[PDB]
RNA sequence: GGAUAGUGGCCUACCAUGGUUUCAACGGGUAACGGGGAAUAAGGGUUCGAUUCCGGAGAGGGAGCCUGAGAAACGGCUACCACAUCCAAGGAAGGCAGCAGGCGCGCAAAUUACCCAAUCCUAAUUCAGGGAGGUAGUGACAAUAAAUAACGAUACAGGGCCC
RNA sequence: GCGGUAAUUCCAGCUCCAAUAGCGUAUAUUAAAGUUGUUGCAGUUAAAAAGCUCGUAGUUGAACUUUGGGCCCGGUUGGCCG
RNA sequence: GAAUUUGGACAAACUUGGUCAUUUAGAGGAACUAAAAGUCGUAACAAGGUUUCCGUAGGUGAACCUGCGGAAGGAUCAUUA
């Protein structure tokens, strides 16, 4: 909502990397460290 | 009411058996503020 | 019938040229209110949002960039309100600087303006508890054209490279509340100052609905004339803006009240109030004559069962033939079988803790009652009702009750608000003797003893507001009510809460309900304000016919601003038809289970009590319906039938209802 | 014959009775300046082109004319029409569709900034002048490039590679 | 498209996906559209062969008139040799 | 050689009626809407019509019949030559 005047630049859980880095993450989330669940590639599962 | 409202297009087709009609416009802005930003509590509304 | 159309080049060009010539004419007419040579009065109010900031300085900049040292020097000596005519653009400005120690004085200042300038600090970040609230509250009550301007920018680094940073961060802060603008102007530079002055002069100020539809005069000179020893005539020299004033209509003056007019003269004719005078009385004596047919005067003393006869059992008659058997010492049973014939900080803290506790209790357990064994349930709820569907059955508005307020008859019963509003506003527009842009002597009748509080029109703003028809007359009003940001605190529905709508402020003990539309106009009485959604606040207060935005607050002496801003919203309806039923839930545990009949425990403690509530439906928060059968023991256990199969984890409940009445309101001053 | 720098119904007399047309004249529409070109499609197309170069037209709307090689010129003149300014009430001035800037209009568009140093133009002219043009400001029109992290050890944790 | 005590289909959080200093939305337009069809549609029953013939503009229009043989000239690629 | 004047071509513009075309402010009147409310008519009342069509004519009526000419876009059994 209201960030106070102090947006003057000059004078929680872990974050996700941005840009290139993020893609890297995905490349290993899907191809270096493959997770084969129930005979399929499951993305976003809870308890199974 | 009496509020300035910036409108755009909106594609809701009306239906026959229930007498639902097709409005063709959605409010995009009210009083100069974006309907979205209000709805995100991002910006506040000057009320006049 | 009629043939078709084939518009030519010429026809087209002409319709265009006419449309645009008309547009231009109308625009000139609408831009003639500020003919800066004789008939103009552009009110600019200067509002700094930072403690360590001087408004006099902000003005100094704006008028030093007009190259007029005299008009600056002549103001330092002794003034706070100025009549400054700029020759560069030919314009008549009126500058107002508020008492920045009084919050409500700030609001009063801006709420009359055509323009609101905001002072911003390059040094000090705006306060979350004060200046921010200035922004929001101004914004809610109504603002015309606003501007964002700075003065402290030179106080930072001398190199522009760092100043522009501050400027832009301020721009993005200011954009948040006021997206209409994207440029916070810097007075330090001659260009921006010349430009903001330029705008104030030239640019036409937008309209604030409620203030423009009832007229207003900012007073320059206020004199008093003695007529009678105990009362006289306040004379007020000022220019009319808005819709204008009529001699017959009343005039409000903030922190003074509503008064009636005696004479009005123009200096750009003489009009005097005649026989069509609006009178200085709340409850009109014609309101007593309007509510003459009292329809339901039901006697709850003449009841053997709960009032629910519309959907319940039948009037059971119990003719008691009691004869006395004379065996010494004998049960009521033997006797029933012998003569049978057939034919201050501590207080606030403790109380407030208790209110928070009761509110959270009201969230976890809504409207439930806890009956004691000694408590006769019948008596304790004897006045209540027990309707099946709260939005279907036939509650009525015209019912007579000892709990109803004495004044209830004497109230202004507007049939339709939406139409009455329009009709009366058109009346006021047509019957306006004194239009906008007129200089006026206003002769108002006035009780002498209040002359002590009246200040000087140059050090303190003195505004004179118009009222419409019957606006002095009380009525049953419904407000829209929404909580102020960052306000978790509890707010019950009977405590005094000051309300500002229009310019008028009345302390109110408002009944909170949910404005969910009902076919019978009957709404649940919510003891405490809902923490998430828009609610409705109903009470007996004077009418408003322009749907003014309302500010709800509770005066707190400790805070800088001597005001705790509770909530906001709008004057919705002048309606009496809204009835409010206090619900009352009775709770009971389903003891034992048979394949169709459930024995229920701890909801009564006498069998006669169970008799009394037989017809009343039973609902379970598991979402299931049912009814009672008969009383088991001499302890109030009762057998019951239901819709589905219920376990010992469910709660069987009763809903009983009572009429809740709006409460009288008194004006608020100081 | 007259007029024009000159051909020419361009105009004037006098003669003829012609000229265009379903191969679409004439009229009406265009939220139409024309082209170089732009978007998109395998191709063929469809759709844009107010806008950086070329050509034309206009300078609030019409008409008229001085000067001059060249203007039917409007940062020249005259009148009428529409607006509009100063006045001491007699009069006198006015055209931003040039650069900035304001109002209005709208869904919709920037600074009342610095300079002749480039580019080129004008002049009696190497020097003067040029909001033509250039430079910066504003601006998420677009278009290009591409930060927001790279490693290691450790341990826990597992899989795989050969004994 | 899909339901209601128990909802992957609504609301909030958690998670994940896509494109990423950019991404959504509106109007227009091109593609998709062989739904404008010259290239390239369709016309018994799905929209669509004029009731029928005659007839000018228009579009369209059978076959046939130096073929066949002989000689010479010099080019530009490609092979087998260099 | 100035004021002034004769007649021309060029020709803005004005006045007037008449005519279409619009912008308008008003008044005359008529008709449609319901997140309005209730009232009867038939709602809260019961069924009946069911070859279907085409052109045309008429009748009406609250609808629908009906005359003439067309069409199958309508369900060929049996015997025999
Ligand atoms: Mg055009
Ligand atoms: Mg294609
Ligand atoms: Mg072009
Ligand atoms: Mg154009
Ligand atoms: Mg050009
Ligand atoms: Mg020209
Ligand atoms: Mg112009
Ligand atoms: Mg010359
Ligand atoms: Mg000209
Ligand atoms: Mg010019
Ligand atoms: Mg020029
Ligand atoms: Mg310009
Ligand atoms: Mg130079
Ligand atoms: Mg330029
Ligand atoms: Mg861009
Ligand atoms: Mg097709
Ligand atoms: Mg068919
Ligand atoms: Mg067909
Ligand atoms: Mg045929
Ligand atoms: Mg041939």
């Amino acid at each position: 909502m209201a960030k106070v005047h102090g947006s003057l630049a000059r004078a929680e859980k872990p974050k996700k990397p941005k840009g290139r880095a993020y893609k890297r993450l995905l490349y290993t989330r899907r191809f270096v460290n493959v997770t084969l669940v129930n005979g399929k590639r499951r993305m976003n599962p809870g308890p199974s | 009411e009496n509020d300035e409202v910036l409108l755009a297009g909106f594609g809701r087709k009306g239906k026959a058996k229930g007498d639902i009609p097709g409005v063709r416009f959605k409010v995009v802005k009210v009083s100069g503020v974006s309907l979205l930003a209000l709805w995100k509590e991002k910006k506040e509304k000057p009320r006049s | 019938g009629k043939p078709d159309k084939q518009v030519s080049k010429l026809q087209r060009k002409n319709k265009a040229k006419q449309l645009r010539a008309q547009r231009i004419l109308d625009s000139i007419e609408n831009r003639k209110l500020f003919e800066g040579k004789n008939g103009a009065a552009k009110i600019i109010t200067i509002v700094p949002l930072v403690n360590d900031l001087d408004p006099l300085d902000i003005l100094y900049k704006l008028l030093k960039c007009a190259d007029d040292e005299g008009i600056m020097v002549q103001e330092v000596d002794s003034k706070r309100i100025f009549n400054v005519h700029i020759k560069k653009f030919k314009s008549n400005l009126k500058i107002i600087i508020p008492d920045m120690t009084n919050f409500l004085n700030i609001l009063d200042c801006a709420k009359v303006a055509d323009f609101v300038v905001f002072g911003l600090s390059g040094v000090q970040e705006v306060d979350e508890e004060f200046g921010e609230q200035i922004i929001r509250a101004l914004e809610l009550q109504g603002i015309a054209s606003y501007i964002g301007v700075i003065s402290n920018l030179s106080a930072v680094h001398e190199k522009e490279k760092f100043q522009l940073d501050v400027k832009q961060s301020l721009e993005s802060y200011f954009k948040h509340f006021f997206p209409s603008e994207e440029r916070v102007y810097n007075l330090e530079k001659n260009s921006d100052a010349l430009n903001v002055l330029r705008t104030l002069c030239q640019r036409l100020p937008r309209s604030i609905n409620w203030r423009d539809n009832r007229g207003y005069v900012v007073a320059d000179f206020v004199d008093f004339v003695e007529t009678s020893p105990d009362s006289g005539d306040l004379v007020i020299e000022g220019t009319v803006r808005g819709i204008g004033f009529n001699a017959n209509r009343l005039v409000h003056i903030p922190d003074f009240g509503d008064f009636q007019l005696n004479k009005i003269e123009k200096i750009s004719t003489v009009f005097e109030s005649n026989m069509n005078r609006d009178t200085l009385d709340e409850y009109a004596p014609e309101g007593t004559e309007d509510w003459s047919d009292y329809d339901e005067d039901f006697e709850y003393d003449g009841l053997t069962t709960a009032r629910y006869d519309d959907h319940g059992f039948l009037p059971g008659r119990e003719q008691t033939s009691k004869k006395a058997a004379v065996p010494k010492g004998t049960s009521d049973y033997q006797a029933k079988w012998y003569l049978d014939d057939v034919i201050s900080p501590e207080e606030e803290e403790r109380q407030l803790r208790e209110f928070r506790d009761m509110e959270k209790e009201d969230r976890e357990f809504p409207d439930e009652i806890e009956l004691e064994p000694s408590e006769s349930a019948i008596e304790r709820l004897k006045r209540y009702r027990g309707l099946k569907n709260l939005y279907n059955c036939d509650w009525q508005v015209d019912e007579k009750d000892p709990s109803s307020p004495a004044e209830w008859k004497r109230l202004l019963r507007i049939g339709n608000y939406k139409n009455t509003k329009n009709r009366i506003i058109k009346e006021t527009k047509n019957e306006a003797q004194a239009i906008a842009g007129d200089r006026i002597r206003m002769f108002i009748r006035f009780p002498k003893f209040l002359l002590e509080k009246i200040q000087d029109p140059k050090q303190l703003l003195f505004a004179v507001y118009g009222l419409l028809l019957h606006e002095h007359k009380n009525a049953v009003v419904n407000f829209s009510l929404q909580r102020w940001e960052q306000y978790d605190k509890p707010v019950p529905s009977q405590e005094p809460i000051v309300v500002q709508y229009g310019v008028r402020r009345y302390t109110i003990q408002p009944l909170f309900s949910q404005g969910s539309n009902s076919p019978n106009n009957v709404h649940k009485y919510e003891r405490f304000l809902h923490p998430d959604t828009v609610s409705v606040a109903t009470c007996i207060a004077p009418v408003d016919f322009t749907q003014s935005p309302a500010i709800f607050f509770k005066p707190s002496p400790t805070d800088a601003k001597n005001i705790e801003l509770i909530g906001h919203g709008t004057f919705l309806n002048a309606d009496h038809s809204r009835i409010l039923a206090k619900r009352a839930i009775l709770t009971g545990h389903p003891f034992r289970f048979h394949k169709t009949v459930v024995t229920v425990r701890y909801m009564f403690f006498r069998p006669e009590d169970v008799e009394w509530f037989k017809s009343i439906p039973l609902f379970t928060k598991s979402g299931r319906s049912g009814f009672i059968k008969e009383s088991l023991g001499t302890h109030g256990y009762f057998k019951a039938t239901f819709d589905g199969k219920l376990s010992a984890q469910d709660v069987v409940a009763m809903s009983l209802y009572k009429r809740m009445w709006p409460m009288p309101s008194l004006p608020w001053n100081g």
